Formats: C-alpha cells, sequence, structure tokens
C-alpha cells in the first residue's frame, strides 16, 4: 500500500471514476468518494456538509486532492442556480480551507466556458468572460480555491468524453444512438468548435502534475489541458460513425449558431504551452479513445447485455 | 434503476447431500492413488446410521471401502450418538459392480489415452465473472466462505460447540452494467447451523456474527440494513443423517456457480476423468476463466456438449452476455485455437488422474485456490 | 453469421436415474390418495436387481410399498431378467422414517407451440416416441432405457430465439442382441426421428449420432446406478433459463422448490402466450418471515415494449403467490405428480400450471 496518499472527489462521475484509477495503478493509496451512489466501490460524502468533509480529510491526511464533482450541465445550472452556485463555487471553496488547512495541493478542475471564445487560442492568463452561468460557477470556483489556497492548481478541460457507463455521461457519447440509426435522419451542430479530450488522458496530466509539484513548490496557479483534434458536435458524430464503420449520411449539418447561441462559446479554444513546456500531457487520438469508449453501447452488443442467456 | 437481487445457497461438510458427494469423492481418490487408470462411478446414499455404495468401479486397485468411507464420516466429524451419526458404528453396505462392458468397448478400450470418447453424453457450462478476484458471482463466494469459516473455527478449537452440519444462504443486491453484474451490496445473510445442547442462541449469534460473518464477508458490502437471520427457527441437534436421506449429487448447483450462468445436470462427485459430466465442465470452466482473466469478456457462458464414444465434441458455444468488443464468433474461433476439449487431451491439461477430488466435494468445485482448472491459459490470437 | 447452438438432452423412462425420479413419485401419489395433507420426501435408489426407498414421510394412509415399487417397475417396461431387471424378481429395500428462504425461476419462450425451448422438447418426443413404438410393437428390439440428445442451430433476434435447423441428434437407446448395428441406426432415422423432427429442420448438413457406443445390450439399473433427483435440467429447462437446485420428484406440494417451481413457470407461460414478451424468464426471490415473495424480477430480453417495471405490475394483479394459494389454483393435492417423472414437467398440456392464465390487465 503505498506512501503517497490522493484524495478524488466526484469520484462516481465520468472523470473522476478515470483520476482514481491513473493515480492508484501508478503507485499510489487513492480514495474516491461521492454522494451520487459512491458505495461498494468509493467513500460517500456531501460536499456541502461542512464536516462530511472535514471528517474524512483530517481522518485520511492527503498530500493532493482532485475535485472533479460539480453541475457540470450547462442547463441544469440555468434551472436550479441556488444549488449549482453552492455545489461548484461553496464546496470548492471549503475544500480549499480544509486543503491548505492540511497542506495538501488542491486541483480544481475547471472548464473552458470562463471565456466567450471571440479570440482564440486562449492562454491561462487571458481575460476570462464566460457567455453561460456554467461558464461563471467554474470561475467563481477558481476564485473560491485560490482565495482559500495560494498554491493549489486550477486545471481547465474542454469537452470530455471517455468510457463511460451510460451515453448521457458525456455529450460526445449521446449523439451515439443518433449515429448507429442510418434510418433516421438527425441534425447536428457543424457551428460551434470543440477540442474532445479523453478523460483518461486528463487523469494523466492529472497525476503527472501533482507528482512535480512533489517536488517542486513553484507548481501552482492555472493550467489548461486539452486534446488537439477540432471537431464540431457535427464533425464528431461522423468520425465515431467511420471508428465504427457506420455510415454517417442521415446526419445533415446544420451551421446556424443554434437559438441559445450567442451564450455559447464558439471557439473557446485552450493553449497548452504552459503545460506543453514542463513536458506534461496524454493526447490518445480521438478515433482510438472513442472507439474504446463507445463499443458497449453498440446495439448489437446491447441486445446481448442481459443477466442470463 | 435496474437493479436486482440473488441469491446462492451453500451447505457444509456434514449435510447429508455433500457428506456422499463427499465420501464418493473419497472412494474415487482411493482408487487413483493404486490404479490412476480406474473407472469410477461411485454413488453413495445416506440415512439414519447408513451409508450405501452403489456404482461401478474397475480398477486394479484393492481398496478397503470400509476403511474409506468411515475415514471421509470420521473426518467430516460425526462420531458420537449424541451427534446423529457415528463412523465408529455405522451401517455401510457395498453394492458395487464392474463398469458395463459395452461402455467400455464403446469408450475406451483398444484406443490411445487421447482418442478416448466420452465416457457418456450430455452437456456442461463454464461460467466466468469479473465481480470478484477469484472470478466466481459473490452469491456463491460468500455462501461458500461462510460454511468454510465454520469448518476452520469448529476444527481448529476456536468455537468447539460447533457440529459439521450447516446451510447458509447469502442474498445480494445487484446492478447491470454493460452486461456485466456488479455487486452493490449483501441484502440478507441466513446461517443454519448444527451445534451441541450447552449453548444459548444469544451467545451462538453473537459468534455466527462477529467471528465469522464479519471476518469473511468484507465490510464495504455490508451496512445498517444489512438483514442477518443467524440460527432462523431456533435449536438444531436433528441434524447430519439423523431424521433424513442425502443422495451423491444433488447439491449440483451449490457445487457450480451457485445457479448463474447455466448447468447441464451434471453431477461431479463420485468419477473420473472419462465422465465428461465432471472433466469437460471443469474444463469448460478453464475457457471462460481464461477469457475473463485474458481480458477479452467482462463475464461469459461456455456450453460443450458430447456424444458417448466421441472425441471430438458435438457443439461448443459461446455467450459474452455483450462484455466483449469482439463477436462471439470471434472468441469461439480463438477458444478452437486455444484449447482442445477430448477427454484424452484435459485429462493432461487438468491432470485428472491426482487424488485429490476430494476437496472438492465441499465449498464449490471452481474458484478456489490450486485447482489446475482455476489458472488461466496465456491465449494466443 | 450472429448465429450459435444449443444443445439440450432427455432420456427415457427406463433411464435409471428417471426410474428412481417416477417411483418416488409414484409413492408420493399412493399416499395422498389416502391422505391428502400426507408430507413426502422420497428418495430412490436403483441398481442391478435393487430397489431402495429412503427418508422421512408423515402420513395417515399406509401404503404398500411392494406393490407401488413392482407396478411402476411394470409399467416402465422391465420384465424378464433377460433385460437387467424385472418387477417380479427384484429386491425392494425399505428405510422410511415414518410418522403420524427460496430462489426458483420460471421460463417460457415462443420458439416452440409448448412456449418450451425447440431443443429439449425435440430430445423429450424423441424419446416419448421410443416409448410407443416399443410399447405397440413395431421395434420390439428396444428396451426401456434411453437417451436422446438435440443441437439446434439458432438465430438470436430482437432479443428472441429463431431455431434455424437441427445441427446434431444423439439417440442411444438399449436393444437385444438378436438385431444387427444397422437396422437400428437405419430405423432410428426413419421410424423415430423422421417422425418427430419436422422435416423443415433436417438436411444433407445434419449429423446423427445412433447408437455411437457400438453396442447397448446392458442397461439400466445394471449398467449405471440410478438416484431420485439426478436429472433436474432434464425435467426443467434442458440448459436454457435458470435453476434454483430443488429437485421435484418424490416432494410433496409443502416444499415450495417443486410447487412455486410451477406456479414461475406457469406465471411465464402465462405472458407469452398472453402477448406480452416473446421471451422470458421469471425470477421470484422468498423470503423468511414473509409469505408472499420479497421480489419477482423479470427478465424479459427486451422482447417486450412493456417495461419490465409494467409486468412486474400485471404479475401481483393477475396471480397470487403464497403456497397457501397455489396449492388450490394448480389442484396439488391432486395425485398425478408420476405423470410428471419422465419426458419433463414443464412443456405438456394436461398440467395445471401450463394452462395459460387469461391476463386481465
Ligand atoms: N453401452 C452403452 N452405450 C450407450 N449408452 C449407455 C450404455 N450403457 C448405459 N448407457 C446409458 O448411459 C448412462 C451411463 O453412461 C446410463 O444411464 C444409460 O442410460
Ligand atoms: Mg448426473
Amino acid at each position: 500500500i503505498p506512501n503517497r496518499r490522493v484524495l478524488v472527489t466526484g469520484a462516481t462521475g465520468l472523470l473522476g471514476r478515470a483520476v482514481h484509477k491513473e493515480f492508484q495503478q501508478n503507485n499510489w493509496h487513492a480514495v474516491g468518494c461521492g454522494f451520487r451512489r459512491a458505495r461498494p466501490k468509493f467513500e460517500q460524502v456531501n460536499l456541502l456538509d461542512s464536516n462530511a468533509v472535514h471528517h474524512i480529510i483530517h481522518d485520511f491526511q492527503p498530500h493532493v486532492i482532485v475535485h472533479c464533482a460539480a453541475e457540470r450541465r450547462p442547463d441544469v445550472v440555468e434551472n436550479q442556480p441556488d444549488a449549482a452556485s453552492q455545489l461548484n463555487v461553496d464546496a470548492s471553496g471549503n475544500l480549499a480551507k480544509e486543503a491548505a488547512a492540511v497542506g495538501a495541493f488542491l486541483i480544481y478542475i475547471s472548464s473552458d466556458y470562463v471565456f466567450d471564445g471571440t479570440n482564440p487560442p486562449y492562454r491561462e492568463e487571458d481575460i476570462p468572460a464566460p457567455l453561460n452561468l456554467y461558464g461563471k460557477t467554474k470561475l467563481d470556483g477558481e476564485k473560491a480555491v485560490l482565495e482559500n489556497n495560494l498554491g493549489a492548481a486550477v486545471l481547465r478541460i474542454p469537452i470530455l468524453y471517455g468510457e463511460v457507463e451510460k451515453l448521457e455521461e458525456s455529450a460526445v457519447t449521446v449523439m451515439f444512438d443518433k449515429v448507429q440509426f442510418s434510418n433516421k435522419s438527425a441534425n447536428m451542430d457543424h457551428w460551434q468548435q470543440r477540442f474532445p479530450t479523453h478523460v483518461k488522458d486528463v487523469a494523466t496530466v492529472c497525476r503527472q502534475l501533482a507528482e512535480k509539484r512533489m517536488l517542486d513548490p513553484s507548481i501552482k496557479g492555472t493550467f489548461h489541458w486539452s486534446g488537439n483534434e477540432q471537431m464540431t458536435k457535427y464533425e464528431m458524430a461522423c468520425a465515431i460513425a467511420d471508428a465504427f464503420n457506420l455510415p454517417s449520411s442521415h446526419l445533415r449539418p446544420i451551421t446556424d449558431s443554434p437559438v441559445l447561441g450567442a451564450q455559447r462559446p464558439r471557439n473557446a479554444q485552450l493553449d497548452c504551452s504552459k503545460l506543453e513546456t514542463l513536458g506534461i500531457g496524454q493526447r490518445t487520438p480521438f478515433r482510438i479513445g472513442i472507439k474504446e469508449s463507445l463499443w458497449p453501447f453498440l446495439i448489437d452488443k446491447r441486445w446481448r447485455q442481459t443477466v442470463f442467456h | 434503476e435496474g437493479t436486482f437481487l440473488f441469491t446462492s445457497e451453500s451447505v457444509g461438510e456434514g449435510h447429508p447431500d455433500k457428506i456422499c458427494d463427499q465420501i464418493s469423492d473419497a472412494v474415487l481418490d482411493a482408487h487413483l492413488q493404486q490404479d490412476p487408470d480406474a473407472k469410477v462411478a461411485c454413488e453413495t446414499v445416506a440415512k439414519t446410521g447408513m451409508i450405501l455404495l452403489a456404482g461401478e468401479i474397475t480398477s486394479r486397485a484393492a481398496v478397503d471401502y470400509q476403511k474409506v468411507v468411515r475415514e471421509a464420516v470420521k473426518h467430516i466429524g460425526y462420531d458420537d450418538s449424541s451427534k446423529g451419526f457415528d463412523y465408529k458404528t455405522c451401517n455401510v453396505l457395498v453394492a458395487l459392480e464392474q463398469q458395463s462392458p459395452d461402455i467400455a468397448q464403446g469408450v475406451h478400450l483398444d484406443r490411445n489415452e487421447e482418442d478416448i470418447g466420452a465416457g457418456d453424453q450430455g452437456l456442461m457450462f463454464g461460467y466466468a465473472t469479473d465481480e470478484t478476484e477469484e472470478c466466481m458471482p459473490l452469491t456463491i463466494v460468500l455462501a461458500h466462505k461462510l460454511n468454510a469459516k465454520l469448518a476452520e473455527l469448529r476444527r481448529n478449537g476456536t468455537l468447539p460447540w460447533l457440529r459439521p452440519d450447516s446451510k447458509t444462504q447469502v442474498t445480494v443486491q445487484y446492478m447491470q452494467d454493460r452486461g456485466a453484474v456488479l455487486p452493490i451490496r449483501v441484502h440478507t445473510i441466513v446461517i443454519s447451523v448444527q451445534h451441541d445442547e450447552e449453548v444459548c442462541l444469544d451467545e451462538m449469534r453473537d459468534a455466527l456474527k462477529e467471528k465469522v460473518i464479519k471476518a469473511v464477508v468484507p465490510a464495504k458490502y455490508l451496512d445498517e440494513d444489512t438483514i442477518y437471520h443467524l440460527q432462523p427457527s431456533g435449536r438444531f441437534v436433528i441434524g447430519g443423517p439423523q431424521g433424513d436421506a442425502g443422495l451423491t449429487g444433488r447439491k449440483i448447483i451449490v457445487d457450480t456457480y451457485g445457479g448463474w450462468g447455466a448447468h447441464g445436470g451434471g453431477a461431479f462427485s463420485g468419477k473420473d476423468y472419462t465422465k465428461v459430466d465432471r472433466s469437460a465442465a471443469y474444463a469448460a470452466r478453464w475457457v471462460a476463466k481464461s477469457l475473463v482473466k485474458g481480458g477479452l469478456c467482462r463475464r461469459v457462458l461456455v456450453q460443450v456438449s458430447y456424444a458417448i464414444g466421441v472425441s471430438h465434441p458435438l457443439s461448443i458455444s459461446i455467450f459474452h452476455y455483450g462484455t466483449s468488443q469482439k463477436s462471439e464468433r470471434e472468441l469461439l474461433e480463438i477458444v478452437k485455437k486455444n484449447f482442445d476439449l477430448r477427454p484424452g487431451v484435459i485429462v493432461r491439461d487438468l491432470d485428472l488422474k491426482k487424488p485429490i477430488y476430494q476437496r472438492t466435494a465441499a465449498y464449490g468445485h471452481f474458484g478456489r485456490d490450486s485447482f489446475p482448472w482455476e489458472v488461466p491459459k496465456k491465449l494466443k490470437y
């Protein structure tokens, strides 16, 4: 059982599962937690509960703490704002309080939606200006984390995909049914520019970063990472089709801005020099990662996924 | 949200049906220490004060059926009137004919070992699942370890009011995951067990929960809502063969996968490799385990079938429960390219002439340490 | 293609493990006629010239075990010592001890008329057809011990399974030493297989393993010992479905292992015939302290457009699965169990649990 200890919040979720695992299988003692339904694999915690959080930090004494749990769906934020702010910003705070009060290295996972996408590619120290509320809540997190912990690291990250359990876990993986039903025609956004990023890559950067900070206390502040294949939500759908040897034709590419899309940033691309400099980072090809991530939701496989023959 | 309960039960060394599986297998071992090529279909029957052997053995061994049978019963632990059965004084009856000559000249006589035909027809299955290290389904696994623990502590001294006869049922609450299953929590546990007259329920129940269950079932699956039913309907010394009947080969779901996957009716115990009911059922398990471990599927169901006198099996079929990225045809084609499931070959791969079968006759034949069939094969493809 | 194989087996009345299954239910019938509340658990053991009976009974009925055991062994057709066994000469030992949770499955499938998997129904029916041709006379060289295996090629498809064709057929059946090896195999093809397996499934490509043992003159108890409850998968869904472990024959209706198995099957065969799903498995979890099931899980293999949510709801209206109710509906005190003890339990029109309840939902 390794010496270094790492806490991974939101480990029930897509991104946290990968970080927990990358850290663990590269010789760390790694503890995951989440309210959602942590048990039996993880520890159960309500991040809004001060003591629940305080307890498992002061009983675990972690040197690195990665913070993935948050309200991520941009729509749900504008539906329930009282809560989204409470979890993205406040929890982040309390976590950052308890983090530096245990001498621990907080890595707050953030988001490209803190930018407006009017002048890409965006660098670490460029001027944030979100267009939507999720955009702003991930940003207010960054404050609440830095104001309560000099030497915590913010790590901004684009749209995520990866080895999901339910297609809704990623805005990439959802389109899948729309790609397999070659009979039904389906529209796809061709306006907004994206950079899909595999969470197992993100988890790699997350560990890579943390370890250097175990030697070098200058590792801190804000960082960008991102996969560098640039695609629309439509272009994704056709690489997914092609990756699985499927027709992408029933896919109509709509090129107009969505009717909510003056409040969704066009190309909020990240410049990953800051990290690339320190030689951090993994970039699994989309064409591969997405095929690794989706074959369990192939219909023919999906049919045979019962409990008994 | 698509989540289910499942239950597997297990019985312990001195449950009548499992004394017969044990004794029968003990008679198999007797013959194999002397004549490794023994033909054995020993079936045991156990009622009040009786052990009857019935069947067909053909072997150059010379075997003291009285000694063998009673040493098995002794080992199991019945040794006084008070306990309900006694090795020193039980009746032992031996009705053991030779192997039908028609079967021998249809199966193995005049044939090279490798080219031996199936010892009879039928279907076998092989199951495997990623839900546990041991690669078995958690229900049956826990079920067995509870009965194993009871013995350990009866035998090692640390709870010497115990007796051989026991029955554990483990209910688990599950979740589906892209074809695989996920043990979430233990819903219910039950432990009937035989004891002597000088203990109170409240002291046994306390012991069962803290010395056995708590030290077998990982804390992570237990919670404050997990039901325990320790000594369910009270006192229990009417146990073992007393007021009973017991037959070899009646606890086959328990011997195998606890009700998961599938079974083709094959009683294992009291049989040698030539009887595919057993050898191919191990081969099947080896196959499927080697595919889960190998890393191709996450859980898989295998089926072989043979016909009497025919080495190359008549059917082979894989069901990977939607869990592999490869097709089922692709896995089948691997299995053919890596295994060879004639009995004359399997005997060699899984070393099935060794007198160690009696181990198997309790606590399940699968998911267990040191068995040949449980050591996955590295696969070329 | 996206196809697969699936083998099931079945055994004739004379097969010694099944001999015992029958004699055990025979004893249960003898008691029920005199005492419907009689509580019975009877193991039967068969070997070269010996029928042994074992285990506890509680009843009012007094029963001539000599008579039961012999009239059954005659009906099966073991009549001369030329055959290995004879109802007239065999020993009958009796060792009965007489005074005065649960998890079961039911499975049904639309792949055949009887709502059983093709494989096992052809296995069953091949043996039944031998019993016929031995009893009528038309094949006089047959004897009562038999075993069929029927491997079918299948086509997975939107949940349910379509029998394409009959891949491999095994029949081994005990014969006399007058008839040559040929006349048999030839007759097995034309008199038996031809009569059972629908013309549409057979072809040049089909495989026949007929008397693959060469000789099969020694059989019945003489060839292999026989014990009650050693064909549980033959008795039910021959490779398909799922099984708890409950052997049936010899037990009476107070053991839910038997009773609920019929209830759970009834419930299934209702649903397939009633259109609510093409294929189905009914898991019925009984609890200690609860006379009702604690849980019912309904895997319909995606062959339904109604949710599993829904189907569970249709069951709790239409059925009543506490033991005390099932004994009533299926009438399980009627001494009729010896007719279940061969040729499968689930899949014949005769039985209470095989007439699909009209589902008002
Ligand atoms: N010589 C034989 N050839 C083929 N099958 C047999 C033979 N003898 C017995 N059997 C059948 O197979 C079983 C034992 O292998 C018996 O119960 C019987 O039904
Ligand atoms: Mg058997």
